[PDB]
């Protein structure tokens, strides 16, 4: 209209299962370990800047 | 005989601790084979040529080793 909204559809992506070949260099009981503070600055920055 | 017995008995141990060398890394190469063909049956065809290149000369001790016994067997030049 004359007016705005908000337009937000879940979007959604794929489960790849990237690849069984790919090989862990760092054991992936120790790798999510470091992955896992990547997720949370990732909702971090998302959630802040969703705030703003 | 008696050199011909001591023969026999090197024929004996010859083949038989020959087969353990091969008959524990062509198996410990199977398994691994195996696990790669499972995490990758894309690339099979040249694994299992890969498979055969490595199974033959794996199998050759084996059979050099049950040469060896039949040559101290019969084929005994010494006795």
């Amino acid at each position: 209209e004359g007016k705005l909204t908000v337009e937000r559809d879940m979007i959604k992506t794929e489960t790849p299962a990237f690849s069984p070949i790919l090989e862990f260099e760092q054991d992936p009981a120790q790798i999510l370990d470091a992955l896992l503070p990547l997720y949370l600055n990732s909702q971090i920055l998302r959630a802040l800047q969703e705030s703003l | 005989p008696l050199i011909a017995a001591a023969s026999v008995i090197a024929a004996g141990l010859a083949v038989g601790l020959a087969s353990i060398g091969p008959g524990v890394g062509q198996g410990t190469a199977a398994g691994q084979a195996v696990e790669g063909i499972a995490r990758q049956p894309e690339a099979e065809g040249k694994i299992r040529g890969t498979l055969l290149l490595s199974l033959a000369f794996m199998e050759a001790l084996t059979i050099y080793g049950l040469v060896v016994a039949l040559a101290l067997l019969f084929a005994n030049p010494f006795v």
